[PDB]
């Protein structure tokens, strides 16, 4: 037996399927394997199977999807009015310029529809892991 | 285990356990559990002076700035502030008054001191948990030496500062409503 | 007067512009013959030996340099590597893993670095 | 010095070798290629880094690559006539 | 001053110079001390950036070294 | 053996590059060495600051400029050099009196409008930056002792266990970290601080502006507009209550990542991680190129707006002023803007991982898939506007230089005068529900002419080629087909010999050295629009059209008083400025022969020469050249040095043309 180049590009593929499965293991610890680097935070896994998973939302992964999809829905709801309100329909701009002062209910209000807009999505990521 | 074992669920027809937890926040936030037992207790507590301070000064009335110690339980804050420039903001042009300045502020640096060295110091350096919610160690000589009488007498303190802050919610809502005396009636 | 800071100028613009930029000339071409001359981008200068043996002394850095540094249980990895190779082991091939690995290690490359032999 | 490198690829052409000025390339036998030998570079430290070698390989890309060194350069790979640096 | 371009000469613009002397010598002498400060300073800053660390202190200096309880936290908190 | 004459050089072009240093070994000793760096640099920052407000109160008139701004003209320095005439008086000097120089950089109205009124205080303010200075300095020296104690605190560390060694990667948490430094960031550093610019604002520069008032009432937060009519510049009302929103909205902002606990704050890298990115966020060269690109919009909206929104007191009444700031903030703007890509390069030759050739997760990888589609289209879009605008202005000049101007290509700009349109509506809207209205808006919207048409046209041409070419050697600097193996060079080297075609010009730097060219060029185009819609707005708006027009009625015409300044018939006050010109253009010309003539004519030169050297009777006896061997520049080297002088020339050309056109 001579080492032909196959048997050598043999070992080369050998040696490439055992070490890259042997280095995602617990038994490497290279610096790109640290946390805030490539890998998940321990308890905290983002992606599986090619899905969000609850912990992507962070507080909210105890939120039911029907929980959520009404949050969302409300702040929809309650951000539109607000905005609706402020610009075109009761507009504050001439109350404010003459020393008045904000509907402050409309300000607050407003602030909600892009909270509604994160909170259908995590309505979403939860109703896809089945929460 | 409900809420993480926490004193104050328990019922009191006994045999049964309230568990009151209609939303449920307490298997929504369980990192955030033995804060939420911080703010209540700190709630109960600052309730319970609230109601006493409440009631005491429709009899004695401290002698100080005439200012302030003056008028009905409702305009005891606003005319205990004073207009101040913007909120909770000293007037260093005019110290000593003569126009604008607070006559609480005292009382809000105070609280600002203890809270910081109280609250913040239990929780950002060198650690509350479950258990050591409320035991900001003071008083604790006075604590009977016994694991029921300790639970039970945890669960008296939270059970006066629940009651003690819907009945000061309940007094002041009455007393701006009418005025009146002790009994905040129409 | 509006002037009568020009006795400061009189002082400062000469010695400046003119004497610290001289002594600085004849400093930097005096430095640049010491054998400690921009040791840190110049290769093979002594100063650059020291340094990296007092890193090497550190207990963490000892095996910094090792590409392959990491593996926790060296042993380990070679055995199932040799397992792994023992069953995909084309016919009675006569390679093992220890010596493939050994040879895979050492090439031959004489003029690589060889800038260290002089300070 | 320069780095010259010779990868597998080599044909043994002996091209490599022979336009190199300074005779830094040899050729070696080897079982790689029909030719039976590849080239080597044993005397990098007379390599100017004219690149010639480059030129002369008809591999797809270069089995003979060299790598430019600025801040390594000796008088050999400098090419010094005037001034000796021995 | 013999000023130069079209709108100096046309709008009339000119430069006040103070008949005082802005700053006195007294003045000057106390900055003076702070840039030499500064100076001292920087030059010994200039040598500790040429030298860079020296990780084989720990084989001659005294002391056992410290890490701040803070640092500490941000080690252990993540990266 | 030793070195030769190209050591200097070699050494100097990588004097800063910290990672090619020799003695370090490790992320600890670079993250450390540009710790201390920065702090250097903001001592020498403050150092700066404190020598203007210096200069400003020793040799200036602050007090006499503050009384009469708009018609005085305020002092840079005095000026001392023996080289002047020791007789007479110079154009410089009100005759026996002593020399000054006419600042232009701006600080009087920055000082003015920040409530300085006297000399005393620009002294006091003087003292403090040299005390920062030193606190800083302090503060490098305090860091570096600390890291050296953690590495001595290594000589009682030990986890009892193998694991120990991972300590190796912590030692530098504390500069590597990046969720306490983006949280601290955005909250301390920009809204906490323009929330203690405010209350600067309220106590000082408003009380200081106007009559006095209340003890600081929230009135002084007012929502007027621009240009205050009387010091025709923001109401320093407006500016305080600007900094008070951008100053709570970034406070708010800044609580976003989890910085000193964890049970707070979510985590930057998981927010890359389900997104488009999740790039490589501990490459120094990454972070640098993102942080560049966004100094660059900052200083670009900086020339943009420090000019159209005058917020200075009486900054555009000063006709110097205003061009001067411009210019100096877009060559600022430019220049970060090609660093950015400059280092997007470096990161991707240095500090890029990628996969094998074909897993597309990195976004990298998925711009290197197609990265020949990005530069063929960009490629299209450089050549369509080049060919556009050129022939338009070429169709011009021709038209009018036979007597036609009315056979002139002139499309009117409707896109940018519709942008206008709709903006000026929402400003008369706003406007007309005012009971104090009639407010100005200076040069927000200004007049769009179809001359503003191809000069946009041509700044996007500009932009898309500099992108080009930086993007280009960005993708190709790993590697392209010409050169297969580019990543295992470094970002800098001469060429790949004259085989395989030739192959001059082929490094990544060498892409950035070609870019340089553009972006100076695209920078001389937008400062060329804006200066000579700043002289004579008419005129541009009616003959700027034809490319004769800028070379005639701009650069020939307003070059008139600059030539003049010395001459034999007297001088003036510009002499400064034209001998600077010709030197400028010395210097431009200089380079040129770094840029064409190449290396082996002069290493042959220097050969002869040194033959010479070495054959004069008294030289040979005392130096053979065997100690630092005469060379001549080496590739790389000889165009960085071409690429500066054409640099200094060429932006260095320009303020003497600015100061005698506008001054
Ligand atoms: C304006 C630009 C410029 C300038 C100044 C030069 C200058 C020079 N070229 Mg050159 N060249 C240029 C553009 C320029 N080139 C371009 C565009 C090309 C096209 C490729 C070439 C191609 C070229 C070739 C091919 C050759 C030269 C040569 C020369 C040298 C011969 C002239 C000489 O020695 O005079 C002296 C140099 C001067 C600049 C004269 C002025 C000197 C100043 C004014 C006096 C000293 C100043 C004072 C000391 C201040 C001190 C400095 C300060 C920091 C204190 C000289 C260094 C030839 C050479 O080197 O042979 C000898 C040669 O072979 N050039
Ligand atoms: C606008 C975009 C945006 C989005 C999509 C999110 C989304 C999220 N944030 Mg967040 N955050 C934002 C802006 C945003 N935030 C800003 C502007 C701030 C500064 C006030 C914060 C401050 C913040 C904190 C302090 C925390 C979150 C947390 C969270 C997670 C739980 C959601 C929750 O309970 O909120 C309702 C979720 C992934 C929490 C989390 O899961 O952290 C682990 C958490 O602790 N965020
Ligand atoms: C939450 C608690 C609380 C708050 C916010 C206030 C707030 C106020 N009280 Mg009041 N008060 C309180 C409790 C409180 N009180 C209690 C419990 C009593 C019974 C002693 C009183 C008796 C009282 C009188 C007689 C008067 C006020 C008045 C006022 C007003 C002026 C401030 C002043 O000098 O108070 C003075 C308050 C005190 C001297 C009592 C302080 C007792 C504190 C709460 C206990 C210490 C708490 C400490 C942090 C915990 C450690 C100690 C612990 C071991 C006990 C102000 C609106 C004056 C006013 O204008 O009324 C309209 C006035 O004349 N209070
Ligand atoms: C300088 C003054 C000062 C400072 C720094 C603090 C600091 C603190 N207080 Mg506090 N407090 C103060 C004065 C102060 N207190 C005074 C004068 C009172 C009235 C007697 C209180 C009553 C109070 C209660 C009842 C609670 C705190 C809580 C807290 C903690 C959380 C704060 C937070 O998240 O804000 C949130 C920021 C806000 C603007 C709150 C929103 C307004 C609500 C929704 C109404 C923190 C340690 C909480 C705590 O300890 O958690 C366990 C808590 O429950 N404080
Ligand atoms: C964080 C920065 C900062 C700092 C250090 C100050 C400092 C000061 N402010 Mg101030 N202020 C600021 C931001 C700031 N301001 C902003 C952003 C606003 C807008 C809301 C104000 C609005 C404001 C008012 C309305 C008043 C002050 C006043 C004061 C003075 C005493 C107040 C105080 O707390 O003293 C401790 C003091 C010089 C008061 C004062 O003395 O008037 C001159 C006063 O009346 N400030
Ligand atoms: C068959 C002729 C032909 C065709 C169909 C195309 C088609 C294309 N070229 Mg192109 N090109 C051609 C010839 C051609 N080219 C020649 C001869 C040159 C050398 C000057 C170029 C140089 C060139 C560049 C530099 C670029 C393109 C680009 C492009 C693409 C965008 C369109 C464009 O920019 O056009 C504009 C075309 C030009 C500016 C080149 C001039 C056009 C020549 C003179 C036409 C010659 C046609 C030929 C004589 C027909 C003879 C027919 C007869 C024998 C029967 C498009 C796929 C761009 C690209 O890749 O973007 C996607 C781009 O950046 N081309
Ligand atoms: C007057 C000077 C001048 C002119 C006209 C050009 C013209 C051009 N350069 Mg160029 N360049 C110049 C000087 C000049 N360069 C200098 C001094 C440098 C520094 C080395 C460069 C460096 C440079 C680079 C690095 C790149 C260009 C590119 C381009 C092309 C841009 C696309 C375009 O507008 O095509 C329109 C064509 C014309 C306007 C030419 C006229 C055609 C007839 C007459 C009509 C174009 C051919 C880019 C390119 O290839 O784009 C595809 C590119 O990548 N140039
Ligand atoms: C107005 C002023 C604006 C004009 C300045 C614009 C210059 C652009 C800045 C670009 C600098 C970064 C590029 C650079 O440093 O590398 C440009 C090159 C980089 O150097 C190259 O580096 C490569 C590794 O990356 C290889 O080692 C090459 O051999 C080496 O030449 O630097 C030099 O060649 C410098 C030679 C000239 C040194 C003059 C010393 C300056 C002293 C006066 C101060
Ligand atoms: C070294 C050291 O010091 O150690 C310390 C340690 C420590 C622990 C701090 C100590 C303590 C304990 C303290 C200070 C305990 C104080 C407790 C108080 C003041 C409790 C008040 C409750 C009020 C209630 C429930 C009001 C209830 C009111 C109700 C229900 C009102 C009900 C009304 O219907 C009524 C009656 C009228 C109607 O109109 C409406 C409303 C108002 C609702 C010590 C002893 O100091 C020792
Ligand atoms: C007014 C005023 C001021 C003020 C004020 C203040 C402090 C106002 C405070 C208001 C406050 C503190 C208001 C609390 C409300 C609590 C409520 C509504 C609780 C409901 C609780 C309910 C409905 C409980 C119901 C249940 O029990 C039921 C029925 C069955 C049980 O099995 C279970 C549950 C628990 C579900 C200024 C600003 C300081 C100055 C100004 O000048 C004057
Ligand atoms: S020229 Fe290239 S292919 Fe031919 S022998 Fe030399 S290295 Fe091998
Ligand atoms: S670069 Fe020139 S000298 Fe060096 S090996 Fe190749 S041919 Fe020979």
């Amino acid at each position: 037996y001579t080492e032909t180049v196959a048997d050598e590009r043999l070992f080369e593929q050998v040696y490439l399927q055992y070490t890259s499965e042997y280095l995602k293991g617990p038994l490497y610890w290279h610096p790109d394997k640290l946390q805030g680097w490539l890998p998940d935070y321990p308890g905290t896994p983002m992606i599986k199977e090619g899905k969000y998973t609850s912990h992507v939302i962070g507080n909210l992964k105890a939120f039911s999807s029907n929980e959520l999809a009404f949050l969302s829905m409300l702040f929809f709801g309650v951000g539109l009015y607000g905005n609706l309100q402020f610009n075109f329909y009761d507009p504050q701009w001439a109350k404010v310029d003459a020393g008045g002062f904000f509907n402050v209910s409309y300000i607050v209000e407003s602030f909600l529809l892009p909270i509604s807009f994160f909170m259908h999505i995590a309505c979403y990521i939860q109703r896809q892991n089945g929460k | 285990e409900f809420a993480g074992g926490l004193i104050g669920g328990q019922s009191a027809f006994a045999s049964q356990e309230y568990n009151f937890d209609p939303l449920g926040l307490a298997e929504k936030f369980p990192e955030q559990l033995p804060f939420f037992r911080e703010a209540e207790l700190k709630h109960g507590r600052i309730a319970m002076l609230a109601w006493v301070g409440l009631v005491v000064p429709e009899f004695v009335r401290i002698p100080g700035p005439e200012k302030c110690w003056q008028a009905s339980a409702v305009d005891a804050h606003s005319a205990c502030v004073x207009x101040x420039x913007x909120x909770x903001x000293x007037x260093x042009x005019x110290x000593x008054x003569x126009x604008x300045x607070g006559a609480l502020t005292q009382v809000f640096i105070f609280c600002g001191t203890l809270e910081i060295c109280g609250t913040w110091a239990k929780m950002n350096p060198m650690g509350l948990t479950m258990e050591n919610a409320g035991d900001y160690r003071l008083g604790v000589n006075f604590l009977p030496d016994e694991p029921e009488k300790v639970k039970e007498m945890k669960l008296k303190e939270l059970k006066n500062g629940r009651l003690a802050m819907l009945a000061f919610g309940g007094a002041i809502t009455q007393a701006t409503l009418t005025g009146s005396g002790f009994p905040w009636l129409y | 007067k509006y002037g009568d800071q020009r006795k400061f100028a009189a002082v400062l613009v000469p010695l400046t512009t003119l004497v610290f930029p001289a002594v600085a000339m004849g400093m930097f071409v005096l430095y640049s013959f010491q054998e400690d001359a921009f040791w840190r981008i110049v290769p093979g200068t002594k100063r650059a030996r020291e340094l990296d043996e007092a890193w090497r002394e550190h207990p963490l850095f000892a095996n910094s340099k090792d590409p392959l540094d990491g593996l926790i249980n060296p042993d380990d990895y070679e055995k199932g590597l040799e397992e792994a190779w023992e069953r995909a082991k084309p016919a009675g091939s006569t390679v093992t893993v220890k010596d493939k690995l050994k040879q895979l290690s050492k090439q031959n490359n004489p003029h690589w670095e060889s800038w260290r032999a002089m300070s | 010095s320069h780095a010259v490198k010779i990868y597998d690829t080599c044909i043994g052409c002996t091209l490599c070798v022979r336009a190199c000025p300074t005779d830094v390339l040899e050729m070696v036998p080897a079982s790689i290629n029909a030719a039976k030998q590849v080239a080597s570079s044993p005397r990098v430290e007379d390599c100017v880094g004219c690149k010639r070698c480059e030129t002369a390989c008809p591999t797809d890309f270069l089995s003979i690559r060299v790598y430019l060194q600025d801040n390594e350069e000796t008088q050999y790979s400098l090419g010094l006539d005037l001034v000796d640096w021995s | 001053r013999v000023p130069g371009g079209k709108r100096t000469q046309e709008l009339g613009l000119v430069i006040p110079m103070a008949d005082e002397d802005g700053l006195t010598d007294g003045q000057v002498a106390g900055l003076f001390v702070i840039a030499l400060v500064v100076f001292i300073s920087a030059m010994d800053l200039a040598k500790t950036m040429y030298n860079g660390i020296n990780p084989a202190k720990f084989k001659t200096s005294k002391g056992k070294g410290y890490i701040s309880p803070l640092v500490k936290r941000y080690i252990e908190n993540g990266f | 053996g030793r070195c030769a004459s190209s050591r200097y050089l070699q050494v100097l072009g990588s004097i800063h590059d910290i990672e090619c240093g020799f003695g370090i070994d490790n992320t600890l000793s670079l993250n450390l060495q540009i710790f201390t760096a920065h702090w250097g640099h903001l001592t020498i920052i403050l150092i700066w600051v404190s020598s203007n407000l210096y200069h400003i109160a020793s040799n200036a008139n602050y007090s006499l400029w503050v009384k009469n701004p708009i018609p005085s003209m305020p002092i840079a320095h005095n000026i001392w050099d023996p080289h002047f005439t020791n007789s007479t008086s110079t154009p410089y000097s009100h005759t026996i009196i002593t020399t000054i120089l006419i600042a232009y950089s701006g600080i009087y109205n920055q000082l003015y409008t920040s409530g300085f009124n006297t000399i005393n205080q620009i002294y006091k303010t003087t003292f403090t930056f040299s005390c920062l200075a030193v606190i800083s300095i302090l503060l490098a020296k305090i860091h570096i002792n600390t890291h050296s104690e953690l590495l001595h605190k290594l000589a009682s560390h030990t986890s009892q266990i193998p694991s120990f060694f991972q300590l190796l990667y912590f030692l530098d948490v504390a500069i590597s970290s990046v969720n306490i430094r983006f949280n601290f960031h955005t909250g301390i550093l920009v809204g906490l601080f323009s929330i203690g610019y405010t209350g600067h604002l309220l106590d000082i520069t408003i009380p200081a502006s106007r009559a006095p008032l209340i003890h600081t009432s929230p009135s002084y937060l007012t929502f007027f507009g621009g240009l205050k009519s009387n010091t025709s510049s923001l109401y320093l009302t407006d500016i305080a209550h600007h900094h008070l929103a951008i100053g709570i909205i970034s406070i708010l902002t800044g609580h976003l990542y989890s910085s000193f606990r964890a049970a707070l704050g979510t985590y930057i890298r998981d927010i890359l991680y389900t997104s488009h990115l999740t790039h490589s966020i501990k490459s120094l060269h990454l972070a640098l190129s993102l942080i560049l690109a966004s100094c660059t919009p900052l200083t670009s909206t900086t020339a943009q707006h420090i000019y159209s929104l005058t917020p200075y007191f009486y900054l555009s009444y000063d006709h110097i002023y205003s061009t001067a700031l411009y210019v100096h903030h877009s060559y600022i703007t430019s220049f970060l803007a090609i660093a950015s890509h400059a280092h997007t390069a470096i990161t991707l030759v240095r500090d890029w991982v990628a996969p094998l050739e074909q897993e597309s997760s990195s976004k990298q990888i998925r711009i290197h898939t197609h990265k020949a589609a990005i530069i063929s289209h960009l490629s299209w879009v450089s050549l369509w506007l080049g060919f556009h605008t050129l022939a338009v202005y070429s169709h011009n000049d021709t038209c009018i230089a036979f007597n036609s101007p009315s056979k002139q290509i002139l499309i009117e700009a409707s896109n940018g005068q519709l942008i206008q349109q709709a903006s000026g509506k929402a400003l008369y809207g706003t406007i007309n529900s005012i009971n104090n209205y009639n407010k100005s808006f200076d040069s927000f919207i200004h007049p769009i002419s179809p001359g503003d048409l191809y000069v946009h046209h041509a700044i996007a041409l500009g932009l898309h080629i500099t992108v080009l070419i930086l993007l280009k050697g960005g993708l190709e600097a790993r590697g392209s087909k010409l050169m297969p193996d580019k990543m295992e060079h470094s970002f800098g080297f001469s060429c790949d010999g004259p085989g395989r075609g030739g192959t001059c010009d082929i490094s990544a730097w060498d892409s950035f050295y070609l870019a340089t060219f553009w972006m100076l060029n695209s920078n001389a185009w937008i400062s060329f629009y804006f200066h000579y819609k700043h002289l004579t707005p008419r005129q541009f708006s009616e003959s700027s059209t034809y490319l004769e027009s800028w070379f005639r009625d701009y650069l020939w015409f307003n070059s008139t008083p600059l030539i003049h300044g010395y001459s034999t018939l007297g001088a003036n006050d510009l002499s400064v400025q034209s001998w600077s010109f010709l030197l400028t253009h010395l210097a431009w010309a200089s380079g040129f022969m770094f840029l064409i003539s190449w290396r082996g004519y002069w290493q042959e030169l220097i050969d002869i020469i040194l033959y010479i050297h070495l054959k004069t009777p008294i030289l040979i006896n005392l130096w053979n050249g065997d100690i630092y061997t005469p060379l001549a520049l080496s590739i790389v080297q000889a165009r960085f040095i071409g690429l500066v002088h054409f640099s200094t020339g060429l932006i260095l050309t320009y303020p003497p043309f600015i100061i005698g056109a506008t001054s």
